[PDB]
């Protein structure tokens, strides 16, 4: 018996290039979808930025509010200060 | 000569500075501020919270109307960014990248030429062409402007189970690349081969397959279905540990030739400018060298200096975005 796996995946193209499979729904927030990221990266999420359709990806909206859908892509990138 | 004006940092700046020479000197965004071109596209007037377009436009026109040497203050445009985007408030270093797409995703929409946007389907029966033909109908049906007809394209990535041997596509707009660091010597052909090379997801990452309906080994692809007139390449300069890749990644400054990665068998670009950052994860500089449209001359500008450079000394290692354009 475990909790479910989320009902749609989607991936997050990582440092390197190489990507990550997240399990997620449509409700979850943007800083859910890091908090995920921080499991498989280690990268803590207040250095975490997500691009998808040219949109930096913003805590406090969800995936459904970008339209992101099934096996859809983000990108992962960081900053230089 | 012409654009060749500087622009006072405000206080950590730097990252806005070498983007906006880096807006200026792209030829047809340029143009669409010189010919006014956006006051056709703005549904309505702004007010002194809204007018980014207007702020910006009158930037590049006065960058464009100065005599070489003059030193021009974004302070006005920095208040209508940071009115849309207020990470941006204050005096603190910020990611010129970050700030890039900001910056773009404002500009878009007050020109957005979609004024009331439509609220999914299934696409099966569909070849891959003409699937993403309906995604990118789709998708310019929300998103329809001056500023994306530029630097909008569309990846495709196809997702194989390797057990059923079902491919998985999807078409995704973008509006720039982030390409991961490749490989001694490495080229910029080398990092778009890893960023679109057949990634195995295995182990932690195996997807759920669609058709096995369990978790399945599969191997997802990048292609690029529609190339862009403007390609922004993002590199990311971010090593595992964080800090820094500092790594020499030689891109040319013509002939940028990405047939090989195109979805079907128009994918020539040349470069026109390049934001460098210098320096530290935190604390570092940032500067652009832009080739002029009309001169075809590249110069250095670095916040309030503007200086001639010799095409030979563009390659650099700490290129961080890369600015193309369609041959
Ligand atoms: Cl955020
Ligand atoms: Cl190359
Ligand atoms: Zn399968």
């Amino acid at each position: 018996g475990l909790v479910p796996r989320g009902s749609m995946q989607i991936f997050v193209n990582t440092l390197t290039g190489t990507h990550i499979t997240l399990e997620v729904e449509p409700s979850d927030t943007i800083e859910n979808v890091k908090a995920k990221i921080q499991d498989k990266e280690g990268i803590p999420p207040d250095q975490q930025r997500l691009i998808f359709a040219g949109k930096q990806l913003e805590d406090g909206r969800t995936l459904s509010d970008y339209n992101i859908q099934k096996e859809s892509t983000l990108h992962l990138v960081l900053r230089l200060r | 000569a012409q654009g060749l004006a500087g622009l006072r940092n405000l206080g950590n700046t730097c990252f806005m500075n070498s983007i906006l020479q880096c807006l200026s000197n792209t030829r047809e965004l340029r143009d669409y501020c010189l010919q006014r071109l956006y006051m056709r596209d703005l549904h309505h007037g702004s007010n002194a919270h809204t007018a980014l377009v207007e702020e910006f436009a009158k930037l590049i026109q006065t960058i464009w109307t100065s005599s070489p040497n003059d030193v021009v203050s974004p302070s006005e445009f920095k208040t209508q960014i940071q009115r849309y985007a207020p990470r941006f408030v204050g005096y603190n270093q910020q990611d010129a990248q970050e700030f890039l797409r900001f910056l773009l995703d404002g500009l878009h929409n007050e020109v957005n030429r979609v004024t009331l946007r439509p609220k999914p389907e299934n696409l099966d029966h569909l070849p891959d062409d003409e699937k993403g033909r309906q995604m990118w109908r789709k998708y310019l049906e929300r998103e329809d402007s001056r500023i994306g007809d530029l630097f909008v394209g569309q990846l495709k990535s196809s997702l194989t189970c390797t057990d059923c041997g079902y491919c998985s596509t999807v078409f995704d707009p973008f509006w720039d690349l982030s390409l991961p660091i490749a490989k001694p010597e490495v080229t910029l052909m080398d990092c778009m081969r890893l960023f679109t090379k057949e990634d195995v997801l295995d182990g932690d990452e195996k997807p759920t397959c669609c058709r096995c309906r369990g978790r399945k080994r599969c191997i997802k692809k990048f292609s690029i279905q529609r190339f862009p007139k403007i390609l922004v390449l993002h590199l990311k300069r971010f090593s595992e540990s964080t800090s820094k890749l500092t790594t020499f990644v030689n891109f040319p400054l013509r002939d940028l030739d990405l047939r090989e990665f195109a979805s079907e068998n128009h994918a020539v670009y040349n470069l026109y400018a390049v934001s460098n950052h210098s320096g530290t994860t935190m604390g570092g500089h940032y500067t652009a060298y832009c080739r002029s449209p009309g001169t075809g001359e590249w110069h250095t500008f670095n916040d309030s200096s503007v200086t001639p450079m010799s095409s030979s000394q563009v390659r650099t290692s700490d290129a961080y975005l890369l600015f193309y354009e369609l041959a």
